[PDB]
RNA sequence: ACGACCGUAUAGUACGAGAGGAACUACGGUUGGUGGCCACUGGUGUACCGGUUGUUCGAGAGAGCACGUGCCGGGUAGCCA
RNA sequence: CGAGUGGCUUGCUACCUCGAUGUCGGUUCCCUCCAUCCUGCCCGUGCAGAAGCGGGCAAGGGUGAGGUUGUUCGCCUAUUA
RNA sequence: GUCGGGUGAGAACCCCGACGGCCUAAUGGAUAAGGGUUCCUCAGCACUGCUGAUCAGCUGAGGGUUAGCCGGUCCUAAGUCAUACCGCAACUCGACUAUGACGAAAUGGGAAACGGGUUAAUAUUCCCGUGCCACUAUGCAGUGAAAGUUGACGCCCUGGGGUCGAUCACGCUGGGCAUCGCCCAGUCGAACCGUCCAACUCCGUGGAAGCCGUAAUGGCAGGAAGCGGACGAACGGCGGCAUAGGGAAACGUGAUUCAACCUGGGGCCCAUGAAAAGACGAGCAUAGUGUCCGUACCGAGAACCGACACAGGUGUCCAUGGCGGCGAAAGCCAAGGCCUGUCGGGAGCAACCAACGUUAGGGAAUUCGGCAAGUUAGUCCCGUACCUUCGGAAGAAGGGAUGCCUGCUCCGGAACGGAGCAGGUCGCAGUGACUCGGAAGCUCGGACUGUCUAGUAACAACAUAGGUGACCGCAAAUCCGCAAGGACUCGUACGGUCACUGAAUCCUGCCCAGUGCAGGUAUCUGAACACCUCGUACAAGAGGACGAAGGACCUGUCAACGGCGGGGGUCUUAAGGUAGCGUAGUACCUUGCCGCAUCAGUAGCGGCUUGCAUGAAUGGAUUAACCAGAGCUUCACUGUCCCAACGUUGGGCCCGGUGAACUGUACAUUCCAGUGCGGAGUCUGGAGACACCCAGGGGGAAGCGAAGACCCUAUGGAGCUUUACUGCAGGCUGUCGCUGAGGACUCUCACUCCGGGAGGAGGACACCGAUAGCCGGGCA
RNA sequence: GUGGAAGUCUGUUAGAGUUGGUGUCCUACAAUACCCUCUCGUGAUCUAUGUGUAGGGGUGAAAGGCCCAUCGAGUCCGGCA
């Protein structure tokens, strides 16, 4: 069976969505965590330095 | 007997489990009673269709040499 | 290269963890207070998953109800008793010392309370050679002479099911169904079948162990594989 | 846009001890190539006509579908070898 | 032993292409060369004849079918001018 | 699709009718996920729609989803999270153990709903009628009340009960047809309340010594049949519900086969087939309460995923519509749906191309190869070789039969079930279409079913049962983690880990020198601490004594890595190739030699065989069965070929509409030669050449497409290997700390393990922390 | 005779798979499609939903296969000009 086109027929499944807490559809509501702000996983807000430019 | 495996298998393989089988199968004497009417229920689990006494024996034989000889000593 | 399969083993996921919620009872030996006086009726036979042998269902006096690990020929009806005054009797358990020398044994504690340890696969029994009033000496069914605390509880008989390796399993199909029960990865490749990557035994233009296959016991894991610290291999001599 | 071969008469002759065995010329045919043609033979011919299976239109009559004819038998013109 | 011609083989060289000139063999379809295998016209013969052998002119036409092998090549069979 | 017609400024494709077609496990009906308003109405055509559009899943505006009894909700599953505890430098990190919570919308468990009616759009939700469940309150009954039952269960075969459907018979109602007398539709009516009860189990009677019974197994003096009785089923029968409802009308009765549903019997397991909430147990009247969330529509060749109105992909139920037949098969046809797998008009419609039919005579000559195509075919009777693991081979092969019509026989309760007989009779052909094997032999490989390179490899590769070796007594072996801890393990040697070989059958020789592993070890070597000597008012440092693992040394071991020659009638380096097999899928020479077979056979098979460079679990030989596996031979077959022809359908060609892309330094009508960085439309010399356009097959533009995969180069990269260099985990071992009392020893008090506790085992060891030596491609 | 076993046979039942055609397609209907042919089809079977394993790590009847068109070490951003 061909990995491309005929492998998309299958996705109806619903893993990330809207968050309760920072409106992305991030949160996985399988995994009951949102991939954007971290809901469910962190307290305090998901964030990173390589957000961005080192020296910004 | 091994005749539901065909020509397949090969000689031992189903020699032994006709022979297996076989013993597994004749007709055994209950411990409780004395009739001829112990079958096998399962793996090592025998039973008498006439008293129905059920109880524990080999996994094909309801009785195993090792089993004999704890009766003895 | 890549972790080896007996290294991906130890991280106890799914594919290698044995169906114990399919599992029906822990068999070890009731707790007595004292006296012996503990005595119970075999109410069932049934088949343990996580052995391939047969069961016993038991109530015993004081209500509690137990599965327990059988010895052959016991049956429905049949009383049961576990104390040091213990008859001695098939499917009975008591103190290697209330024991008759010559009896064969199964399901024996290692130390004294600790439910039972040796000889409880299907058909095998472990032989009481000696007593004292320090050791009990046993021998298991490996072969081994093991010396024991005479306090070690164990149940008069040999284990049920016996003869079950008697029977080839004949066909790949059987070998799964019973795998399935286990906690095993089945089938197995051979390690000269895979790659350099995946195993020690890995590689080649055709299929060969790269080096010896006697494995120092100090190697690490990953390399510890064929014939570990072999004291000799082959069969002649 | 014609190439080549076989056969007959020449002749059982010339030549030759014999065995064997030509030619010029005149004929008939074959093969390969070439161009055209369909009276003849052959192919096709889901034009056409008949037989017949299953099913549907109640039967009969007469029909549809079965891959672009259901299958089978015959086959005009034309096109062809 | 000596002097050459060809550019089909093999070797040599490293000029051309590494921002790619698609491989071998086969097939199909077209043109050509002559160092001519057959055919035409000839010369010599250890040319009686018949059948040959060798040579000259000559490239109009022909040079086919098969068995093994991917084979080119080559071996083999029956036909063939 | 066509002819008429409707609407409209405008109609091939928007709508009506007729005629003609397409779909039958779907192109129909109901839905899960997913989509998210796509649903309905009105108004529109700038956008989207493969052409057009008055149409629309498009644009704009409005409207639309109603629940005690359908789902959610509740329960618990694999498993997940939270808190606590502990770890970690630390955490949003981490395993265990507690507690708590989460975790099933078709498709797990589960209190309770049916029928009719209604809207443009909802509907077990609204309306009408009827029924039912739970909780609470009141009243009567009741003292019972928690034991037990249920929820609640695998795979295979099978009996009985039985509704719908389908069919048959006959009657009634309506319709169709018009030479007969046939053909079609209907003939209805729920939940619920009540009642009936087969099977299983049991009781009494009875008293079988051979009877009883089954599709089959089976049953019995431990009490068979018979007889009587207890318990006891359907989504089933029956009565009510119902001068409810529905129908234009009639508003039936019997039967067979019987999905659903109910209830039994048998067989299998080295496989044992959830749990919890809840229900029952545990009566009745009346009344009150029953909130919250979902509900439109699509569910696909246009509403989902695939950038698209994409020929792909995507779960469940309807598996009982008719004929047909073994059939959920083909073919044909209902119900229901559709003409939207959405551009049309024209030319006998040429060449050429895609699918395909038929081809005389020959019959594999084609070709790497029978690739492609063809042949055969269903059922019954007869008959069937080598070989074989006795199963098989086998549908071997081969031979015969096959329709219709008339009258019958047999099996069975019967079928609108099956098996036969006699007679008549038509065709070229009776499995008449459809459905539907070509067959046989030799050799190679792998035993077999199975697995695999999603996307060029399905194989001989992997797996497998079987054979074998290794480790380990469980405080284990093996493995994961930094740690806390963890998998194996609800396990315990008939175990489970680590490897090799790969069914059966006959077998599996010789070698321990090297390497590996393991055991032993007088002596030799072998680190650090402590100890001794020298040195230093101390220290650095030098040396000694002791000596663990390890090594030297010795031994065991090849179903451990592997080896099995040259020379002579021993030498390297341990042995010197045994049974077998052999020009091999291993043989360079090589198309080896001989034979078979063919006109001819580098092929194939058999024999020989000095084997460039066969050989025994790196398994050897051999082998029945199996195979989309490799090679070869024969019969049959045939357009593969000789050698091509004609035809069919869709294109191609012309016309209306729609309408891209690739590619482009410039110039460019070229051809023959030459030259040039040696492969020129453009330079040079000649030749030819009036321009534009249509169709064609692709000679050239070293045509387009891709900064060559080959090759080399770069003090480039990466994956992999090892006795490369250097290090790092991990294992082993000494030492120090924890650590205590009296080169060998006892004890108990830390510490560890077993025990519910009492206590037991072990014990200054082990664990852990630190360090030293050895091993150490496991990893960087 | 009964019985009805089997990683048993035939089989486009459903469903799974993917051998040949090196056909059609190859600016596709399609970044793996279409047709015919072909294999399996009671079991080591196929399948929906839920659920677990995560990057030098998984998973692997082992092909360096697979881990969202990405694999001899995924993807994203950062180190980074
Ligand atoms: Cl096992
Ligand atoms: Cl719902
Ligand atoms: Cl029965
Ligand atoms: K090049
Ligand atoms: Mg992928
Ligand atoms: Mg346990
Ligand atoms: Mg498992
Ligand atoms: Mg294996
Ligand atoms: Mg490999
Ligand atoms: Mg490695
Ligand atoms: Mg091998
Ligand atoms: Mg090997
Ligand atoms: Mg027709
Ligand atoms: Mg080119
Ligand atoms: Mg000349
Ligand atoms: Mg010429
Ligand atoms: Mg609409
Ligand atoms: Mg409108
Ligand atoms: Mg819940
Ligand atoms: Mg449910
Ligand atoms: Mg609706
Ligand atoms: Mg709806
Ligand atoms: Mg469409
Ligand atoms: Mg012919
Ligand atoms: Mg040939
Ligand atoms: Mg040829
Ligand atoms: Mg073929
Ligand atoms: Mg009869
Ligand atoms: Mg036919
Ligand atoms: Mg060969
Ligand atoms: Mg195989
Ligand atoms: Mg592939
Ligand atoms: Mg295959
Ligand atoms: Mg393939
Ligand atoms: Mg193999
Ligand atoms: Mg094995
Ligand atoms: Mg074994
Ligand atoms: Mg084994
Ligand atoms: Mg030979
Ligand atoms: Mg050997
Ligand atoms: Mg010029
Ligand atoms: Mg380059
Ligand atoms: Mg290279
Ligand atoms: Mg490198
Ligand atoms: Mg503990
Ligand atoms: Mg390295
Ligand atoms: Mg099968
Ligand atoms: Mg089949
Ligand atoms: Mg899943
Ligand atoms: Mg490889
Ligand atoms: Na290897
Ligand atoms: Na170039
Ligand atoms: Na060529
Ligand atoms: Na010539
Ligand atoms: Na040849
Ligand atoms: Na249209
Ligand atoms: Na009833
Ligand atoms: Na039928
Ligand atoms: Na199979
Ligand atoms: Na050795
Ligand atoms: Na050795
Ligand atoms: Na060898
Ligand atoms: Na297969
Ligand atoms: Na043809
Ligand atoms: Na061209
Ligand atoms: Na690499
Ligand atoms: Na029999
Ligand atoms: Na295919
Ligand atoms: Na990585
Ligand atoms: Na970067």
């Amino acid at each position: 069976t061909g990995a491309g086109t005929p492998s998309q027929g299958k996705k109806n499944t619903t893993t990330h969505t809207k968050c309760r807490r920072c409106g992305e559809k991030s949160y996985h509501t399988k995994k009951k965590v949102c991939s954007s702000c971290g809901f469910g996983k962190s307290a305090k807000r998901r964030d990173y330095e390589w957000q961005s430019k080192a020296g910004e | 007997r091994s005749g539901r495996f065909g020509a397949r298998y090969g000689r031992v393989s189903r020699r032994r489990v006709a022979e297996i089988e076989s013993e597994m199968n004749e007709d055994h004497a209950c411990p409780n009673c004395g009739e001829d009417r112990v079958d096998r229920q399962g793996t090592g689990i025998w039973q008498c269709s006439y008293c129905d006494y059920k109880f524990t024996g080999g996994s094909y034989k309801p009785e195993t040499p090792g089993g004999k000889t704890v009766r003895r000593s | 290269g890549r972790r080896i399969q007996g290294q991906r083993r130890g991280r106890g996921t799914s594919t290698f963890r044995a169906p114990s919620h399919r599992y029906k009872a822990d068999l070890e030996h009731r707790k007595v207070e004292d006296g012996d006086v503990i005595a119970g009726t075999v109410v069932d036979i049934e088949h343990d998953p996580a052995r391939s042998a047969p069961v016993a269902a038991v109530e015993f006096e004081d209500g509690d109800r137990r599965l327990i690990l059988a010895p052959e020929g016991v049956g429905v009806g049949d009383e049961l008793q576990v104390g040091v005054s213990a008859e001695i009797a098939p499917g009975n358990t008591l103190p290697l010392a209330e024991i008759p020398e010559g009896v064969p044994v199964c399901n024996v504690e290692s130390s004294p309370g600790d439910g039972g340890k040796f000889a409880r696969a299907s058909g095998v029994n472990a032989q009481l050679l000696t007593h004292d009033r320090n050791v009990a000496v046993v021998k298991l069914p490996s072969g081994e002479m093991k010396r024991l605390d005479p306090q070690c509880r164990a149940t008069i008989g040999v284990v049920a099911g016996g003869g079950r390796t008697d029977k080839p399993f004949v066909k790949a199909g059987n070998k799964h169904h019973k795998m399935k029960a286990r906690g095993t990865k089945w089938p197995n490749v051979r390690g000269v079948a895979m790659n350099a990557v995946d195993h020690p035994f890995g590689g080649g233009g055709r299929q060969h162990p790269g080096k010896p296959k006697s494995i120092s016991r100090n190697a690490p894991p990953g390399r510890k594989v064929g014939d570990i610290a072999s004291k000799r291999t082959g069969r002649g001599g």
